[PDB]
RNA sequence: AUUCAUAAUAACUUUUCGAAUCGCAUGGCCUUGUGCUGGCGAUGGUUCAUUCAAAUUUCUGCCCUAUCAACUUUCGAUGGUAGGAUAGUGGCCUACCAUGGUUUCAACGGGUAACGGGGAAUAAGGGUUCGAUUCCGGAGAGGGAGCCUGAGAAACGGCUACCA
RNA sequence: GAAACUGCGAAUGGCUCAUUAAAUCAGUUAUCGUUUAUUUGAUAGUUCCUCUACAUGGUAUAACUGUGGUAAUUCUAGA
């Protein structure tokens, strides 16, 4: 029964193989979201604490958060939920899915480290991976670097490097939601447009009213 | 044969496209037919046109030979002749290049096969390599 | 059938487009705009089948989308923008101006006009109403709405929108002694003077119109379009001045044409 | 032709809308601040009108059959009031109350090898027969029902259930 | 300039004639009995306010990276 382990502190992922029915007995009758200990599952995993995250049965159907009765049932899934991706607007297929209570018929179970043990893992704790993309919004830049409101965050943007075959050059993300003379100019134009249109309406209404009074002088 | 004669009728100036449109008719009392490129060169030396900037497209010989009537149009400034013109005719006069593409069935089959891939398939390719490895 | 309709086949197009029944199995289908498609004229028909400028559909697409042809002093890029009656389509690269006025026989005509007089346009005011916030507004046959009109503009009448900002200049009344265009039914395209209007409460006030040559007739009031004083129309009338010749003297003048 | 358009008062609302968007241009002002202002467009946006439509709707018009003369109303049939529901009228439904409605001027039932029309064949006429089929309108995606999304679908080159 | 998000379209076409006998349909009206994205024309100095970002608030999530199951599906799980 394979075990997909993840360590989100550095974002490292691995697969482990446990093939004894007695060293896995502690895993039964727990739903996803529960917490187990790394003692009885492995002497290497002493001190480690796991949270049960997800998994797949022998047939390969996933497990759904919430549903009890660890059997396989068919559910009519809609947009913006797990286990389904809609093909067109409002499509709701009836997909079959497994209960979140872990039983013996599971084939793969996926866990998240919530507390590192006293010893470490060769391919998990030692290994670390960078995040693929830095922050893109300017206020997110400020929040990432801990900056001020007068700091001009365009100079702190991460510029990733690349070599085509020999000629090295870098590129950096286009900053979004920035203060810019274009935006101030557009806001200025909006205000001026509103006040000019309103004044034109007022003076035309006054001209119409005095025309009516001129007409009714008979 | 002594000569053909080329007469342009119903001449319309179209500055919306910067061109002139006309009905050519050629009297070829003996030869066989038009020799269309000679008409292109002739219409070039008629106005002033730099014969790669002209195009005559419609032609049909009258019954019993002699007279052939068609539609032809001249662009000034051969850049606009490459601009406002369909690509098949520009390939036909050698001022362009025909692209090669797979036929309609192969293009439709390729589109309807990569409709079955969500994303680049790099995960799918890597996964299938790993899963047929063992 | 489950929604709107986007195709218009040949044999279902308006007859006065003079569309050839072969060489294509579809008609332009004028997209929505100021006029009804049964009484409009798309840009593609006008530029392709009348002045012979374009030859294909993509040809007039490339003419238009170079931002050339302006309808009512505004640049249009749509191939089937429905230019309708009394519209003032203008071409910039030829310095030519046009005005859609119906021919005597019934279909649309190509009426060349000077650069002056192309800056105004008549419109039959169809309903006048006290609008939102207590302002008065007129809305005419071409979909234009004008706010703050003179109180004397009443229903079924004519105003004169120029092109610049609306702002209706001098307008016309509606009575006997006024020149009148007709734009619907059997007596389409005929210009004459109102002699009488009989009002039937409940609908369809018929109008008695006397032409130039004392051929009286009647139409419904929906087709009447008053264009000014008798003998003084504010536009340039089309060729022939709307007489509706009978076919016998049509034969007479047409063989009078033959011979030099 | 109106309790219309519109305006006013008293309030009310899981307070709707009233631009945190984008391209191209480098104009003008001086206290010369990288301060103030400014163009040509793009995309949205509430309401009203317009256009494309939609849905209901008045009058009149269909083939054969009396070996079909009574039909409809238990379980809405025709009408009244009031509510509910709908985009809205309306027995469309519900509660209560009335006993009506159609017909030998053919009701109701039955049959159709019936989708309807523009139209086609047939040259003395009027007619007799045809119109599944190039255009207009309706209905349906093996049979039924239900429904999400959307301005617009009871959609099936969308979904769910049952039947084959 | 792939992929994916967002917007729109996919309710038009095209096919067939099984149902249907005042039903459809045709001419003729009606909406003072209503819904309508789109197009066209007009349209919005009033917003929290007896202490406050307006030289501009916050969260996610796809695509992506890497970890996997299923014989199989335009299956998808967890990070």
């Amino acid at each position: 029964m394979k075990l997909n382990i993840s360590y989100p502190v550095n974002g490292s992922q691995k697969t482990f193989e446990i093939d004894d029915e007695h060293r896995i007995r502690v895993f039964f009758d727990k739903r996803i979201g529960q917490e187990v200990d790394g003692e009885a599952v492995g002497d290497e995993f002493k001190g480690y604490v796991f949270k049960i995250s997800g998994g797949n049965d022998k047939q390969g159907f996933p497990m759904k958060q919430g549903v009890l009765l660890p059997t396989r049932i068919k559910l009519l899934l809609t947009k913006n939920v797990s286990c389904y991706r809609p093909r067109r607007d409002g499509e709701r297929k009836r997909k079959s899915v497994r209960g979140a209570i872990v039983g013996p018929d599971l084939a793969v179970l996926a866990l998240v480290i919530v507390k590192k043990g006293e010893q470490e893992l060769e391919g998990l704790t030692d290994t670390t991976v960078p995040k693929r993309l830095g922050p893109k919004r300017a206020n997110n830049i400020r929040k990432f670097f801990g900056l001020s409101k007068e700091d001009d965050v365009r100079d702190f943007v991460i510029r990733r490097e690349v070599t085509k075959g020999e000629k090295t050059y870098t590129k950096a993300p286009k900053i979004q939601r920035l203060v810019t003379p274009q935006r101030l100019q557009r806001k200025r134009h909006q205000r001026a447009l509103k006040v000019r249109n309103a004044q034109a309406q007022r003076e035309a209404a006054a001209e119409y009213a005095q025309l009516l009074a001129k007409r009714l002088s008979e | 044969s002594d000569a053909v004669t080329i007469r342009t009728r119903k001449v319309i100036s179209n500055p919306l496209l910067a061109r002139k449109q006309f009905v050519v008719d050629v009297l070829h009392p003996n030869r066989a037919n038009v020799s269309k490129d000679e008409l292109r060169e002739k219409l070039a030396e008629v106005y002033k046109a730099e014969k790669d900037a002209v195009s005559v497209f419609g032609f049909r010989t009258q019954f019993g030979g002699g007279k052939s009537v068609g539609f032809g149009l001249v662009y000034n400034s051969v850049a606009e002749a490459k601009k406002f013109e369909p690509t098949y005719r520009l390939v036909r006069y050698g001022l362009a290049e025909k692209v090669e593409k797979a036929s309609r069935q192969q293009r439709k089959q390729k589109k309807n096969r990569d409709k079955k891939i969500f994303g680049t398939g790099k995960r799918l390719a890597k996964k299938v390599a790993r899963r047929n490895a063992d | 059938a489950r929604g709107p309709k986007k195709h218009l086949k040949r044999l279902a197009a308006p007859h006065h487009w003079l569309l050839d029944k072969l060489s294509g199995c579809y008609a332009p289908r004028p997209s929505a705009g100021p006029h009804k498609l049964r009484e409009s004229l798309p840009l593609i028909v006008f530029l392709r089948n009348r002045l012979k400028y374009a030859l294909n559909g993509r040809e007039v697409k490339a003419i238009l989308m170079q931002r050339h042809v302006k309808v009512d002093g505004k640049v249009r890029t749509d191939t089937t923008y429905p230019a309708g009656f009394m519209d003032v389509i203008t071409l910039d690269a030829t310095n030519e101006n046009f005005r859609l006025v119906y021919d005597v026989k019934g279909r649309f005509a190509v009426h060349r006009i000077t650069d002056e007089e192309a800056s105004y346009k008549l419109g039959k005011v169809k309903k006048v109403q006290l609008g939102k916030k207590g302002v008065p507004y007129v809305v005419t046959h071409d979909g234009r709405t004008i706010r703050y009109p003179d109180p004397n503009i009443k229903v079924n009448d004519t105003v004169k929108i120029d092109l610049a900002s609306g702002k209706i200049t001098d307008f016309i009344k509606f009575d006997a002694g006024k020149l009148v265009y007709v734009t619907g039914g059997r007596n389409l395209g005929r210009i004459g003077t109102i002699v009488h209007k009989e009002r039937h409460d409940g609908g369809f006030d018929l109008v008695h119109i006397k032409d130039s040559l004392d051929n009286t007739f009647v139409t419904r009031l929906n087709n009447v379009f008053v264009i000014g004083e008798q003998g003084k129309p504010y536009i340039s009338l089309p060729k022939g001045k709307g007489i509706k010749l009978s076919i016998a003297e049509e034969r007479d003048r047409r063989r009078a044409q033959q011979g030099l």
